[PDB]
């Protein structure tokens, strides 16, 4: 999830915005 | 602000800021 992808390792916008809606 | 680890408030307020008016779904479990 987001906090496997962006906390417990280094976070990028490319991720990030899988999550907008 | 988005290239490091970013959790709790801060991954929260990085969604806030990239997402805009479009908003976004925070899910910790997942």
């Amino acid at each position: 999830g987001i906090v496997e992808q962006c906390c417990t390792s280094i976070c990028s916008l490319y991720q990030l915005e899988n999550y907008c809606n | 602000f988005v290239n490091q680890h970013l959790c709790g408030s801060h991954l929260v307020e990085a969604l806030y800021l990239v997402c805009g008016e479009r908003g976004f779904f925070y899910t910790p479990k997942a």
